[PDB]
């Protein structure tokens, strides 16, 4: 059986860790809710 | 039991020792989180048995005690924020600019962060706050590294 443990607030905070690019990827879903890479 | 606002951690005791299987989020008495993750499998808070209410396997989107409630949407332009709940580590707020996911279906933002699959249904917020989607459903991109959606359900 599956349990739920808080793990903290839900709030935006300043001067936080920017990191991380934006890629445009052409992608397919599908009845399973799943991503695939279209090229 | 607990019904505190806030973000929360999915927990096993099936497998050795105590498993993370995911985040989610707790917003108006309502726990949303990632299908995969639970798949629809009913969860407990301390002794409270939290019972499905809503689910979609395309979407990957689940809700327990009652319907989707998170409704913010990303502007396009904005820089977001990852509140990112590592198995092991606390609690992290990561900014990051999002991309595209270009879909037949129209287009939805997208989170270039690498992160163990034990972080899915982590918060994707905004500026105000706002939980503006989910964390753990993309694709594994040419480099490795995984890209998520921004994963937003849908409000009554
Ligand atoms: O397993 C993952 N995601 C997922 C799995 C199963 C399903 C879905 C999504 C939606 N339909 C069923 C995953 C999540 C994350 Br945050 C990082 C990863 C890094 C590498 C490989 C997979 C993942």
């Amino acid at each position: 059986d599956m349990y739920i443990e808080r793990a903290g607030d839900i709030t935006w905070e300043k001067d936080a860790e920017v990191t991380g690019n934006s890629p445009r990827l052409d992608v397919a879903l599908d009845e399973s809710g799943d991503f695939s890479l279209v090229e | 039991g607990e019904t505190t606002d806030g973000v929360y951690r999915v927990m096993t005791r099936r497998l050795l020792g105590s498993t993370q299987v995911g985040v989610g989020v707790m917003q108006e008495g309502v726990f949303h989180t990632m299908w995969h993750v639970t798949k629809g499998a009913a969860l407990r808070s301390g002794e409270g048995r939290l019972d499905p209410y809503w689910g979609d396997v395309k979407q990957d989107l689940v809700s327990y005690c009652g319907p989707w409630k998170l409704d913010a949407a990303w502007d396009g332009l904005s820089e977001v924020q990852l509140l990112a709940v590592p198995p092991g580590e606390r609690a992290k707020n990561i900014q990051t600019l999002p991309g595209i996911f270009k879909t037949k279906d129209g287009d939805i933002g997208a989170v270039a962060l690498d992160y163990p699959a034990g972080t899915s249904g982590s918060p994707i917020l905004d500026k105000c706050g706002r939980v503006i989607g989910l964390y753990g459903n993309g694709v594994v991109i040419k480099n490795g590294s995984y890209v998520s959606a921004i994963t937003q359900g849908k409000r009554e």
